């Protein structure tokens, strides 16, 4: 198999940049349009990260990050797959994740919620992909905050994530909601997304069977990156 | 066929999951940074700075930038990299930094890249890919960093020739400088606006 | 008006004592059939509480047992109306509500849940409804738990409430839900309620134009308690 | 019209809400309690005790229970008392309790209440309200205690004569006894199988 | 009751500042999102003007101009209730209005529209809400008329109308229409509204049982303004 | 729940029924117009006046603007003002003014507003709040005047803080002059490009 | 892969143990409700099975018991698959098989129906499913018969069937019907399934691209066992 | 994800397809049954026999049992057995058996098996698995055998602790016997009633 360049990202299934329900980026979108570029090398390589690297709590933010006790919240386990536009499985892709502690308050300078913050919650990790795309991660379930775009905006409880796989050009960041929250119908954020069923795609579904006795409930989640066509004649990328 | 996984903003909180030692939060052993620069890693050593304006031409303080490029031979350390050449061993080819809460100034040290092959046996001239991650910026933003003391290859690369409007070209050159010793390529990034930076859409 | 008898109570609104889905009903519930009467005056009264007696952040659950720092955890205030059948308001009724913290563990000794314990959260409140039968409350939303019933069983969030009002006869205790919470569609004790209608007035609406903003988020949630018919020919209740 | 918000279980931890003492809560300064009898209170002093028990003949550890009655004259305190007689001021007619986690013992201090009017001109005979929660029990069973010792009031007692199986009519009479000064009234409650105790639906 | 902030003006329910249609809003219309704020004493207070003040026909737009006979047109009185988003009624609230004569001619310096003045009718009136919220203006039906946008642009009758009530948070000027003109569906104004529902809140609605024999039509108009939530936790308003 | 009735723009004629004279129109005996002093009237007489100016920069004559402030003493002659202190009873605290139609200028005269608290015990720098309603503008859009001779209070004020754009700052702020003994406060309004005026969402 | 316990199994997707339409389970059913465990090695451990103890003819039903010549009646192969309810497959379970003959008559001592008995057809096979979770058997399809509960009862023609597989936890006894037969909607036992998938789930499909030209006909069943989880925390198994 | 198969009672002739030789069916060679001793295998040889009681209290003379064990050492014959110990390899740890048409006992030869681990660290007390199927019984009915000569283990096992109705642990304690040089354990059955045997949902 000989590797051609990625599809063409399909702007229509993404947020544009100019949205001014979100007031930020009334500033900080472009004016001109983007120029699309034919791919070369520099777009269809990237890093690789060694598991090597990687402690043994780094997907673990219940306990990465704890020192006298437990984080107070709901625990959850995420687990899902990476996949491409094709279907094929995404393999040892970075995916890093952030979110806030149960209050809806994150750990961060410039956060001053009155939600309290949990001594014992950090909310970030990382783990790689597996040889089928499969990815698993425990945390406390993120509650709800407002922040100020309308002056009483509330965003509904999401866990962000960022992937770094195979190609630049699939470099991704987005955040996934959970399944039932009333805020995901309101948010200025998730409605720069155009469609409805784009919309869904970020939605983590309650997996039952998963969830642990006495322990744990599971939400599955699955993300799609760019992939490349494969090339049977001409082969221009070089 | 299944659809892209949509983007949404990284948010004023992208260090916590991307750079936690700048949100002050200590929880991972080795830590992705913007030194691409090892011991024994081969070519001439640069730094790379520069800041990131909005549209009322102040700088973005919360901003997160990476950059990807190929070693000094222009070979990419990744296993797409098709030229067949060996790449340089101790390097990663890819950074990520923040930019500074008070200044809004950011860094990377690296090297200075080699020409990598373009398509249909042309060659680029060297550059570095990056790309911009903030709160109000809905999709990251793509770029290149060109060189300006590269005036020759950059007359001659694909990318820069395919961007009809010329007058826009300049936007991605950087410029050298030599602080005492050391080479700088100062790089500002201008969102919207007057002498708008060039987006790519790769 | 002269005031007559509490409305029956309509069991077909009601679970049934016995329902095998919630295991320990089955050892717990009567095998005769209740014995109806016709009400006296003992059905008909009921104590009166004073609002002397009750402290100024007895229906604060956020401070009430706040210690060194705040309960972590989702603010929300919950307000609503105790109405009796008729539509009536229900005045100076005493509403007690208890319920787990955020992490869905209870202070019981009998909980032990290892979901963690909030230090400065004690999870229980009261209050006595106004002349408009309103009541309001503000606490930290409950987290979903897991109990034994079936090994895997998992109760939606609620928030566990009690009502003494104007007659025995309306004495209830029940609980109430949040809107969207994808558990209340499996939970045994829920459905243990005949129809769908009644379950669903178990569930608290989110109330978005009530909600603080950078403070707090805010449900709806109304009572209805039985209600006494007027008596205008003969009146036998004494 | 509306329908009645349906019941479900108080549950096994129904004590933090309302005996927060007994699951080691203090936050109240107030605390509801089982002690019906003040100072200046007017009437005998009694004690209430007894054990409810299960299907397998096992005690509740985890029931709550209260009670409703009247003063020594019989009239309630409460505005819906229409008998235009001066209740006892001192005397709140309720209290609640919790069986004990170890035992399943549940036990009250109060008054032996006077007769109550019934309908239609009737006198009933003197009884205590009581109504049992509990994990298992999906809505609060309702029933009532009667004397041993007033065997005449409760042959023409209105409500324990409707009850036409008249063997039953004997699991709501309390049994006195004398604990060396003290008057006690014994009350166990069998909430399924053989002397199953009445409940009411009021 | 103590009072806390007016709810947040919900910008979807409102026409954007930047609506290309209506083309005097490109130049008018700033480039910035607005900046929203936390309120304070000034935004939730707002001047009061006395009934002694006000003339007996000032809410009589039939006689109030009228010098030497009566004005040409459709009589018609116009009444309705002022509340705010929690349906509480606004009291002694100033209402002031105006609008164009039967022919569509306002009586303005700078229209020269040929649709004939009136030489008994002035077009402005004002009056005060009762404690119930209720107002009542009497007036001639106000024609079409067409305007440049587009050079054969047209609006449906309108009557504009102005409110200052209780908080300067809750300033509102608007206009609305009358039941069943078919120029509603095609006017670029009123297109700027995003919403069919918020469309349809601007059109008044013939009163048939109020009209008055031999005399005069009736329509029903109802208007909304924001609304006060109360507080029972912390004021921080000051 | 009920929505608030949807904006619409007051027009090109809204003379007509909010500054009648203007529209020369004598209809009413009482008419509401731009001066805010009364004979009696506490505090330091100020003029207000200045243009404003579309996106070509050319001004707008057919504005009209109101205006809304606290006494010398910083309360509010309205009902809701909860500081418990007594105000001006000769102060009507709001004025309305209509651009001149071949000029563009507009005024108010009226007295400089003492401190009013801000949230959480603060305290707000001396301003104005002020709304502009006009042809091709769909919604009023509301600003607040602050002085220049305040920069110590104005340093310190909770809004003017809050825009974190802090060059937007000073476009609030009107300029001090003294026209032969008067106090004049020039405060020129730009819609739209260069060095918009900061409207809020209230 | 490190395995976690087996998920619970849900109860509303069986029948009860008390069934009254089923006159046998009121007297065979336990009056108190079941105790659930968390699982142990006991629960998730099975025994194995070799395939070298098994008969050429084990899964043959149409010769294995054949003396002078063929059992009478429909030849028909049945195969499917196992599978778990992950979708896993299920390798090397015991498959055992027991059924009437062509008249509904059960070879066995307390079976005394008038349908007449064939000498050259048993009723019962064995076989262990494949790597693929695959079985397939041959036999004589049985004919429904008449039995005693009401005394008209008669069960549509089925083919009882018991696995043994991976984990004690998976035991499981059932029969399967087949496509079309009109008894299916009339009989008790399957009845006391509640829900309509359910019962669907135990009807086989007819198969005709694999029927045997002038020989056999052929229905497809799959079977669905109780999967394990996987765990990537603590395994608390042991 | 897919439902479990749904469960139908095995019905009266359950022995055809599980227990053919009790049938009179001679179809297979190698038969399945009740003798898990094999002439090598470990352990103490013990007798396990009794009868299943309906309601009525009479026995099921048409029930089928099975049972799950560990060997000697406590080890399962289970590739699903993580202990890392070697298992008894002369053992399969399953049996099958029919209660007799005319009297209803049931019996098995087997060896007493060795303690088991539990969860967390903890041990189980030695017990056999068994599982009860029959016409009337629409899901296989699961209870296990706990022997009343470990009274020390059994106080300990998590399983036995975890039945909160401590009079029921009993019925699953089976009773030793010796006749005559053979050690036998008699556990009766008793699905409904007095003296219900426990059952699980495992
Ligand atoms: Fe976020
Ligand atoms: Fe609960
Ligand atoms: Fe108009
Ligand atoms: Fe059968």
């Amino acid at each position: 198999i000989i590797w051609g360049a990625y599809a063409q990202r399909n702007t229509e299934d993404h947020p544009p940049a100019y949205a001014p329900g979100y007031k930020t980026s009334v500033l900080r979108s472009p004016k001109n349009a983007l120029i699309s570029i034919a791919e070369t090398l520099s777009e269809v390589t990237a890093p690789h990260f060694s598991a090597d690297k990687f402690g043994p709590k780094d997907n673990d933010l219940i306990l990465n990050y704890a020192k006298d006790g437990l984080p107070i919240g709901e625990r959850v386990i995420v687990h899902g797959y990476v996949r491409d536009q094709f279907g094929r499985p995404v393999k040892n892709a970075l995916v890093e994740v952030w979110q806030a502690n149960a209050s809806g308050r994150y750990r961060h300078p410039n956060d001053q919620y009155i939600g309290a913050m949990d001594p014992n919650f950090g909310g970030c990790g990382r783990m790689l992909t597996d040889d089928n795309g499969y990815y698993v991660f425990r945390t406390i379930k993120p509650g709800p905050y407002p922040w100020r775009n309308r002056i009483n905006e509330w965003s509904p409880a999401h866990i962000h994530f960022s992937l770094i796989a195979d190609g630049w050009a699939q470099r991704l960041i987005s955040q996934f909601y959970f399944e039932g929250d009333t805020l995901i119908d309101s948010c200025p954020i998730l409605k720069t997304i155009p469609s409805e069923q784009q919309r869904r795609a970020l939605i983590a579904l309650e997996d039952k069977s998963n969830f642990i006795e006495a322990d744990s409930r599971c939400y599955r989640f699955d993300i799609t990156l760019r992939g490349r066509r494969a090339t049977y004649f001409e082969n221009d990328l070089t | 066929e299944l659809k892209e996984t949509p983007s949404q903003t990284g948010g004023p909180y992208v260090h916590i999951g991307l750079l936690p030692k700048q949100a002050n939060i200590e929880v991972f052993e080795h830590n992705l940074d913007n030194n691409l620069v090892q011991d024994n890693t081969q070519g001439q050593r640069i730094r790379l700075e520069g800041q990131v304006f909005d549209g009322l031409g102040l700088p973005l303080r919360d901003v997160l930038i990476e950059i990807w490029q190929a070693d000094t031979n222009g070979v990419y350390p990744s296993q797409a990299d098709t030229q067949g050449k060996q790449v340089d061993p101790n390097f990663l080819g890819w950074g990520r930094t923040g930019a500074d809460f008070g200044t809004g100034f950011w860094s990377f040290n690296t090297i200075k890249p080699g020409a990598v092959p373009g398509r249909k046996g042309s060659t680029q001239a060297p550059h570095i890919s990056l790309i911009i991650f903030a709160r109000g910026i809905n999709i990251g933003l793509h770029t290149r960093v060109y060189f300006d003391d590269e005036a020759e290859a950059n007359a001659k690369d694909p990318v820069l020739n395919s961007i009809e409007w010329a007058t826009r070209r300049q936007t991605l050159v950087a410029k050298r400088e030599e602080r005492d010793g050391e080479v700088v390529y100062r790089f500002d990034i201008r969102i919207q606006g007057e002498n708008e930076t060039v987006f790519f859409d790769i």
